[PDB]
Order: structure tokens, then C-alpha cells, then sequence
């Protein structure tokens, strides 16, 4: 009807809509509120009410909940952003129900975001991503993760519940938890575990390093599984396979009064079948033992009836520490067939 | 080993069961009122018909704690037929209805209300087919107003096809004015003259002058006064006391006279 | 004209919605306790799935006022495992069950119980599939108590075939009175001598011997003494302390050693 | 199990049984009172159960009600034989809820009548056709009939009310109410229509007597609708078919001064159309006419160039009081060609 009735609609869903937001839902009926909104939507006046929400809900964020989330940064910040966040999910929902015919009948004919996925936008775009709340919540959580990591016991509960708001706030995609979080954790992670590499190669056996490797990638798949996506497992086993294996593979390998010449000496077969294991994960990591290998097989044969003792003792580590690999195989026959000429 | 089973006719039936029990009043939860009848319902079906009730029934609202729901507001005066509200909550139980040349209005009002979809595509393949040169414009109101896109599409067609033909027929001097506006502005519209579309405009306007009186001045601005004879444009549109009331159109109208004799 | 409309999807999906507010406690009316866990379901729903439901929720008895019903006295001491019943409730909403060769007892329950004969139809003719050597005494047992006929004669005739062989397995001294009783009188059994019988009633009697001692002389009297070897009859079933106790089967077993001499 | 236990279960039924029959449904529990019935049947004492419910009804209907009925019989009975009869619907509702069970397993499986088929033969046997009831009530409905056909007011309601009963207890026939009710009904009918022609035939035309049995067949068919079951249309029609029409179809066509004959001669075309459609119901009718006609047209045609005006006349009567039918058209023409000769 005439502007002014219009203007009254609006004006009623505008109240209702504030008073959700400040958690009063009760005092209000469903089906008179959905009537005012579809009222609007079918006498073509949807964009003055998709308008009107996207005001509604950006005034409250930057007024309200920005400021909340700001005043308490030195004082229980994660929980005050979460809490911002359940409040908001709570509100947005009820919201997006009393206005449901705009969802299903204006939002969709005229390409723009539905009822809720309008609301996380704002939520992310006026709260969670507001650099100084962008930057608090990265060194809020990267802090966190550093002291976990240096013995410390922490949060992962709140951990996991920012990372799942930082998720979701990717609509339907990991945009947001891909540069918001997991970019600057798998740098500061790289950072942290070149250090632990230095420091574990400079007093620890090749035999206690390639362990203490084993034990940091099942640490590191533990912490994804009970406090980050799911999906940052792939990326954090690469950042450990490279800095700890993949950086250092000649160098643990070559390992002086240890590594793989001395367990072959030795004959520690186990010991080398650990290398094994942890070598097969990193591209060329086999191809290191095999020439490190070559390197000392075709040096010993060269010394050398005695050829049966050599053939026999190789026979056995091919078969229990190199689980009978065909790349192995064609080595130690490589260099057996050397010998002839 | 295990085996599975699945009774076909069971749900059907269920169906059926709780559709019996409501005309009975049977273990209804809900009474849903139209005017000042009412209809005793079941909130488990209802829910489950349509994202309608969900948050209704839910908790969170006034109607949860009153166990009644006032619908209020339709296109007729004290609500639809009770007939084709019956029809249409059956429907909501058993997934089926017979909608009459009649009934397709009211029930068209509710499945799109109440969010029912595959209620309110049936209507908009129904009307796909009763489709016609009388049935058109009354359907494009109806396709344009309930958000059936494919339907307005084809209604707007046959419209756009047979204009000049379309406003002869009293049934387009009802259209509201949003309607008329759109029709103005579309430029793929079949008429002889422009010079008809502002005999349009005045016919259209004069119905209920009292309210439809203060378009006008945004309808005329749509007249493209180019294409008008200056014959035309001088001795009757300038002439209208409608048109000779607003400044703002007396210069519209001699510019376009203007733009004629400098065409030369 | 008028037109009918089916969505044929529709009640399939109804139902489902139903089942899944079920589980979240939605728009629940009733609530179902089988042991001292407790299952909410909706009284529309559950009187549409059967008859045995609509007098209890109707109003003429104290359940319709408590808005609770106590499932009691179930063959299993607590009642049913919790699973079999989740899968019989939500086969009420859904008309979809998955019997196991373990849940098919416990279905077959309920199923019966709470009058869901589709249901137990479907378990008679599981069972009638899964029947065999070892499965027929215990099939039997199930098909007499929860009045499967069909399977019943299949499993009766499958033991009347192999019964020399039943008797060796300690799977038919289970079988309570009456079924020992209709089993002795039963003519087309197939055994090697009458002589047998006997020693299979004094062994199933001595089992529960303060229970079972009682049905002995009633057991003794279907004994066919006559198809006996006199031999026997003197030197084995005379003086069984179970026989010389009771002084009405010590005249039947003289009057049969009497027959047989007066054949002569 | 034990005989004790068994027992201890039936006390707990018959005595539920007993407080539904005195107007008691609210005190019981559903749910305990169905388990002990189907406890019954499940350990196979279904005949204990079903001959306890036969005894528990015969003793109530025989010793409660019968005596409540015959104590009311020249005092309200009708009245009294309703509330009989609805108070028995109503428990034996209940009493086949709480052994349903019993009406699935064991009245199937064991070929006797169901718990609502087995309480209506009881009804049917020790109250409705307890002989003084059975007679009070056939006097009582003819009574009445007899009343209402003679002028007075009665109430139709109780005799439908009746009706319906006496058809029920037939169990899905009409078995009761033809030899209870019918059969009674249609012998004191015909001999009250016998007595009712006597008197039309004596005092009114022919035209008046016709009209008369026209009024008498809606009377009959409206008597049917309102206080009859629906069935007995048929019977009663053919009672007022034969007594008045059939028993006098000679007498009415010849009537002097009146009927056919009178009605050919003086013209009157309605009049005698009239009789057509009353005499074209009873078998023989039309052909009386034809016969009355046949003797009358071949004595006029035998009196007679003015033979087309007979041919043009007898024309007119064929196809507007004739409905131009065949064996009409047949007569008159056979007694044309008849003059020939």
C-alpha cells in the first residue's frame, strides 16, 4: 500500500528484529511478524527489507558487539568472542525465520545473500575480522599453540571453538580459517620446528632423531584432530616431513658414529627399518639411502668366496628393514653387478 | 545374516490415518483460525508439511504458549473459502488436492504463504495450460504477485504479443500501478502508436482518480513523446487538464514539440 | 475444468520429518517406558501405526491422563534391548526395519504385542527362510507362542520328519509341558520304538524336577504302552522310582503286561 | 502359569469387565488390563479368557439388564430398551479394547464369534428376543404405525431408533428385523390396506381412487425413509401394489359412471394417463386396460366415412395418456384391422 503503511510494516519488523538482538525473542508472535515481512516481500517492497536488515544487523555488530568484543581484549578475550558469536548464531537464526518468505522468494530472484549467510558476512566482516580483533585472535591462538608446545597446558575447548566460528565464517569454505589462522600457524610452526630440528640433530642419535620426528608428527595430527580443522592435517605433516625430514635427509643418513652406515655395520635392522618408514614419506628420501648405500655397499664389495657371507647379509635387510622395495632390490643388484667388471 | 524391510503401503497409510484423526479432532495439538472457521490440527504433520510451522511451534514465540494461530490479512475479505483451506491443510497431510478453475486462486494464496512448493509449482503448471487471450493478464498478475517466474514470463509474451489488443478489454485498467509502470518502460510492448499508450495512461488514471491520481506525473515521463505526431502532442495531449495542472510535464511536452521542429 | 494433484514423495517424507522429531523430542505427546530407558514419540503417529494404541491414548483410561504408558512383563527381565525397541518405533513412523538373526525374537515381540501385523508377517516369513535342523525345535517354540500358523506347520513337519533325532539334541528339553504334551499325542511323529518316548519324558521330567514332577502321570497316560515290549515294561519302566510313586500308572503298566498276554 | 496365577489374572479382567458394565471405564488402566488378556492368550488360555467372557456378559445382560427392560415395559420402554442397548455398545466397545489381543490371535484361529459379534448375539438372544420383550416390542412398533396411519402423532425417531437396533443385532443382516420386525409389520399392513380399498372403492371415482393409491405408495415410501430400514421400500410398495391396485385392476378399469370406459368417452385424456402409470406397476395391469379398451372400441367401430375421426381420437389417447406403448398401439390397431373383416 501507500509509503507510509510500508514505513509502518518496517518499522514493527526493525523493532522485533532489535529486540532479538538484545535477547528478548518471548514478547514477540511469529506469525504476525512473518506476515508484516511477507506483506512487504509480495507487494514488491523486498529491497527496502533486505535493505533494512543489512542496516539493522550492521549498526548492532559495530555498536554493540565490536565494542563488547574490544573491551574485553586483555580480559578473557576468547570467551567474550565466542560468546559474541553463540549470541549472534542465536539471533540470526530467529531472525532468518520471521523473515523466511524473503529468503525464499526475493533472496533467491534477486542474487544476493540469504537471511543468515548475510549475517555471518557482517559478523565476520564488522567483529571477527576487524584487524585489531583479526590480529588479537591470530596472536591469541598462535601464542597459545607456541606455549602448548613448550610444555604449557592450554585451552584446546576454545581453540577448537574459534577455529569452528573461523570455518564457518568462510561460507561453506575455508577462506577465512585458510589466511585468518592456518597461513600464519603453518609459518610460525616451520619456524618453530627448524629450531627443534637444529637442536635434535646436534645431540641426539640418528636412531632418537628419526623417533623424536615420528613422535612430532603424531603430536602434530593429535592437536588437529582435538583443536583445529580437520583439514590441516595434510598441510602440518608437510611442514614437519619438510623442515625435520626432507631439509636434513643427507644429513641424517650420513650421521657420523650413527645413521645408516653405521646400523648396515652394526646391523641394526630395526633401527634402519625406522629410517625406512620415516625416509618413505619425503620424495627422493629413499633415493638418499639407496645412494648413501651404494656409496658404502660397492666400497665393501670392492674389498671382497666371502661374496656369499655380503649377498646373504643384504639379502636379510632388503627383505626386514627395506620391505622387499623394488628400488632397494635394483641397487643392491646394481652394485653386485658392478663388481663383475 | 540380516534382511530389511520395507512396508510400501505403510506411509500412505499413516498419512491417511493422521488426516482421519484431525476430522475428529483426534489428539490435535493446534487450532488454526482464518476469520473471526478455525481448524484443529496436528503440530507433528504441520511441522513436517512446511518450514512454516517450524519456528512457529517451536518455543520461541507467542504461539507455541497459546496453542491457536490467528491468520490474518488475505486477498479475501474475512479469509479464503473454508472449502479450499480444507483442501489445502488436507493436502498438508495426504500430498493430495484437486485444485478447480476457482480454487487455483485461494490455493495458489495459500501454498505460497504457507511455503508450500511443490503445492504452489503445481498451480504454475496449471495455469501454464489454462493460459489463453482473455486468461493472460489476469495470470500475469497472479505470476507476477506469487513469484512464478516462468509462468509471468510466458503470460508477459502473449501480453507483449497481443498489447494492442490487450488494452482494448477492461481487464489491464484494473492492473495496479507498479504493473502499469513496467508495461510503459517495456520496450519489446506491440502497439500501432505511442500516442495510444498515453490514451492508456488517461483511461487507466481516471478509474479511481481519488488514489490514482498522483501517478500520472511518473507515468507520463515514461510516454515516449518522440515517437507522438505533433498534431497530436498540440491539440490533445497538451490540452488535458491532468496534464495541464502539473508544470512539470507542460515543459516535458513542449520540448517534445520543440525537438520536432528542430528535427527539420 | 478441475484438475488432481499427487506428490507422490510427499507422505514418504512426512513421515520421516516425523520420525526425525521424534529423536529430538519435538512436538512430543506421549512417552513410552519398557524398563525402570524411556522412548517420546507422538500420539497421532503412534494410534495411525496400530490398533492397540487408539483405545489407550483415546481418554477412557488412566493412560490418556498420565501421559505415560509402563510396557511391562517382557520374556527379556528389563524388557527389550533398547535398540530392538528404537528399531520397532521408528518402524511405526517410517514403515523400515532391518531384523537381524538376534533382533528377529524381540521384533517378533512387539510386532505381536503391539498388533504391527505387517510386521510380524515379515518375521514369519524370515523365519520360514532361516528354518533348518537346529533352527526348527527353537522356530517352533516361537511360531506356537506368537500364532505364526503358516510357519508352524513348516516347522512341526520338519521335527515330524526328524524327530528320532530332535530328541537326541538337549535343544527340545527346553519345550514347556503343553508343548510335550501336544507333541506325545501327536501321530504322524516318526520314531523308532514307542520305548523311546519314554525314556525322552523321564529325561525332560528330571531337568526342573521340582517344577516339572507334577505333568509326569498326565505325560504317562499319552504313553502308548501297549506298543511296548512286555520285557521293557517289567524290567525298565515298573521300577522307575517316578512310576512305583504314583499308584494310578502302576495299574496302566499292569494292565498293559496284562494285554499283552491275553494277545497271545 | 500355575492354574493359581492364571486364575489370579482372570479375577483381575472379570472384575474390569464388570466395572466397564456398571459405568466405570475411568479407574482402569488400558495398557495393565490389555498385558493380562494377552498374557492369557500368549500362554495359549484364550478359552478360559473367551468362555470367563461369555459367562460375565450372559450373567450381566440376564440378571441387570432384561429385568431392567421388563420392569420398564408399559412405563417408557422403548426409551428404557434404547438405553438398554446403547449403554451395551459402549462397554462392549471397551471390553473388545481391553481384549483386542483375543480378537487378533485367538477368535481367528479358533472359529468363534469376535468380542463385539459374540456381546451383540447375547443382547440379541437374552433381552430384544427374551419372548414378552420380543413380543412387547413387535406390538409396540405396530402400535404405532397403526397410530400414525389412523392420524395420530408418534415419535418416528424411537422407531428408527429400533429399527437400526433390530438390524444390527442381525450381525451384517437383515435376519432380526425381517422375522422381529418386517414380516410382523407387512401382515398387519395388507390387512390394513385390504380395509382401506374396501372403503375407496365404495365412496370415491375412480380418478379420486388412483389419486388415493398414488398417495398412499408416498406415504408408505416416506414412512420407510423417516422410521424403516431403507430395505423394506420394496416390500411394503408391493403390499400397497397388491392390495389396492393388483386384488382390483378389473374392478377399477369398469367402475360405472367412472373409470375407462367413462374417461374414453367423456375424454378425459390426464385421467386416464393417470391410470396408465398406477396400473403400468402391477403385472396384468396395462392389459386389463387393453382388454377393457379392446371391448369397448370394437363395439364403438362396430357401430360405424366418420371412421377416421375414431382413428384420429383413439390416435390422440395412444400418445398422450398411453406414452404411445407398444401393446396399446398393438390393441387398438388389431382392433381396426379386426373391423376389416
Amino acid at each position: 500500500m501507500d509509503e507510509k503503511y510500508v514505513n509502518s510494516i518496517w518499522d514493527l519488523l526493525k523493532n522485533a528484529i532489535q529486540e532479538i538482538q538484545r535477547k528478548n525473542n518471548s514478547g514477540l508472535s511469529f506469525e504476525e511478524l512473518y506476515r508484516n515481512a511477507y506483506t512487504m516481500v509480495l507487494h514488491k517492497h523486498g529491497e527496502k527489507l533486505y535493505t533494512g536488515l543489512r542496516e539493522v544487523v550492521t549498526e548492532h555488530l559495530i555498536n554493540k558487539v565490536r565494542e563488547d568484543v574490544l573491551n574485553s581484549l586483555n580480559n578473557n578475550f576468547l570467551q567474550t568472542l565466542n560468546q559474541a558469536w553463540n549470541d549472534h548464531q542465536t539471533a540470526m537464526v530467529m531472525i532468518r525465520d520471521i523473515l523466511m518468505y524473503m529468503d525464499r522468494v526475493y533472496v533467491q530472484q534477486n542474487n544476493v545473500e540469504n537471511v543468515y549467510n548475510l549475517g555471518l558476512i557482517i559478523f565476520r566482516d564488522q567483529v571477527v575480522r576487524y584487524g585489531c580483533i583479526r590480529d588479537h585472535l591470530r596472536q591469541t591462538l598462535l601464542d597459545m599453540i607456541a606455549r602448548e608446545r613448550k610444555g604449557e597446558v592450554v585451552d584446546r575447548g576454545a581453540i577448537r571453538n574459534a577455529c569452528q566460528m573461523l570455518m564457518i565464517l568462510g561460507l561453506e569454505g575455508r577462506s577465512v580459517y585458510e589466511e585468518d589462522f592456518e597461513a600464519p600457524f603453518l609459518e610460525m610452526s616451520a619456524e618453530f620446528f627448524q629450531m627443534e630440528s637444529q637442536k635434535f640433530l646436534a645431540e641426539n642419535s640418528a636412531s632418537v632423531y628419526i623417533k623424536k620426528v615420528e613422535a612430532r608428527i603424531n603430536e602434530e595430527i593429535e592437536r588437529v584432530m582435538h583443536c583445529l580443522d580437520k583439514s590441516t592435517e595434510e598441510p602440518i605433516v608437510k611442514v614437519v616431513e619438510r623442515e625435520l625430514i626432507s631439509k636434513h635427509m643427507k644429513t641424517i643418513v650420513e650421521m657420523e658414529n650413527s645413521g645408516l652406515v653405521h646400523m648396515l655395520k652394526n646391523g641394526k635392522t630395526e633401527d634402519l627399518g625406522c629410517m625406512y618408514k620415516l625416509f618413505s614419506r619425503v620424495p627422493n628420501g629413499l633415493k638418499t639411502m639407496c645412494e648413501c648405500m651404494s656409496s658404502y655397499l660397492r666400497e665393501q664389495g670392492k674389498a671382497l668366496q666371502g661374496l656369499d657371507d655380503l649377498k646373504s647379509r643384504f639379502d636379510r635387510f632388503l627383505l626386514e628393514s627395506f620391505n622387499n622395495d623394488r628400488l632397494f632390490k635394483q641397487t643392491i643388484a646394481g652394485d653386485f653387478e658392478y663388481f663383475l667388471n | 545374516e540380516a534382511e530389511d524391510f520395507e512396508c510400501s503401503s505403510h506411509c500412505s497409510e499413516l498419512s491417511w490415518r493422521q488426516n482421519e484423526q484431525r476430522r475428529q479432532g483426534l489428539f490435535c495439538d493446534i487450532t488454526l483460525c482464518f476469520g473471526g472457521r478455525e481448524f484443529r490440527a496436528h503440530r507433528s504433520v504441520l511441522a513436517a508439511a512446511t518450514e512454516y510451522f517450524t519456528p512457529l511451534l517451536s518455543g520461541q514465540f507467542s504461539e507455541s504458549r497459546s496453542g491457536r494461530v490467528e491468520m490474518r490479512k488475505w486477498s479475501s475479505e474475512p479469509g479464503p473459502e473454508p472449502d479450499t483451506v480444507e483442501a489445502v491443510i488436507e493436502y498438508m497431510y495426504t500430498g493430495r488436492i484437486r485444485v478447480s478453475t476457482g480454487s487455483v486462486h485461494e490455493v495458489l494464496e495459500l501454498a505460497d504463504r504457507f511455503l508450500l512448493i511443490r503445492l504452489k509449482e503445481f498451480c504454475g503448471e496449471f495455469l501454464k495450460k489454462k493460459l489463453h487471450l482473455s486468461n493472460c493478464v489476469a495470470i500475469h498478475s497472479l505470476a507476477h504477485m506469487y513469484t512464478l517466474s516462468q509462468l509471468a514470463l510466458k503470460a508477459a509474451d502473449m501480453i507483449r504479443r497481443n498489447f494492442h489488443k490487450v488494452i482494448q478489454d477492461e481487464e489491464f485498467y484494473t492492473l495496479p500501478f507498479h504493473l502499469i509502470r513496467d508495461w510503459l518502460s517495456d520496450l519489446e510492448i506491440t502497439v500501432d502508436s505511442e500516442e495510444v499508450l498515453f490514451e492508456t495512461v488517461l483511461k487507466w488514471v481516471q478509474r479511481n482518480a481519488e488514489e490514482r491520481e498522483r501517478y500520472f506525473e511518473e507515468l507520463f515521463k515514461l510516454l515516449r513523446l518522440s515517437q507522438m505526431k505533433p498534431t497530436y502532442l498540440t491539440r490533445h495531449v497538451k490540452p488535458e487538464r491532468l496534464v495541464a495542472n502539473n508544470e512539470v510535464c507542460v515543459k516535458l511536452v513542449a520540448d517534445a514539440v520543440e525537438r520536432h521542429a528542430l528535427r527539420a
